């Protein structure tokens, strides 16, 4: 847990990166 | 869910906002016991992933090159 | 060797010191007007992008499955 919730809050800092991007055109 | 393309690499793929979360990350070990993304890995965006499995016929060619 | 596979996105085939890594990394336009690798990305072997497109599908199936 240690890791696994330190390694999860920053998982929008890509969702919000790559995993939203694509749609915003094309 | 959460696949595995290799040693140390894990794909982590689950609901996360408002989108499907899919990341594809080394995986390093808890210190508890789970396992979870560490810092060289990129996420596949719903648009990519069509994408990159179309490239990859183009990829692989590439790959066959060098 | 660079295939786009979204926006910002590239993979990029590149022979590096006698090995062909696929780097799936972003690309960033400097102010000179050239398309620079970011950070956030992830340089997969010939054996881990052979597992890649295996799994894709059970990572197809968990992604088509909303």
């Amino acid at each position: 847990y240690g890791a696994l919730d330190m390694a999860d809050f920053e998982f929008e800092q890509m969702f919000t990166d790559a995993l939203g991007i694509d749609e915003y055109g094309g | 869910a959460m696949f595995q393309i290799g040693k140390m690499r894990y794909v982590s793929v689950r609901d996360f906002k408002g989108k499907v979360l899919i990341d594809i990350r080394e995986y390093w070990m808890d210190p508890e016991g789970e396992m979870k993304p560490g810092r060289k890995g990129i996420s596949l965006n719903p648009e990519q992933w069509s994408q990159l499995k179309e490239q990859i016929s183009d990829i692989d060619d590439a790959v066959r090159k060098l």
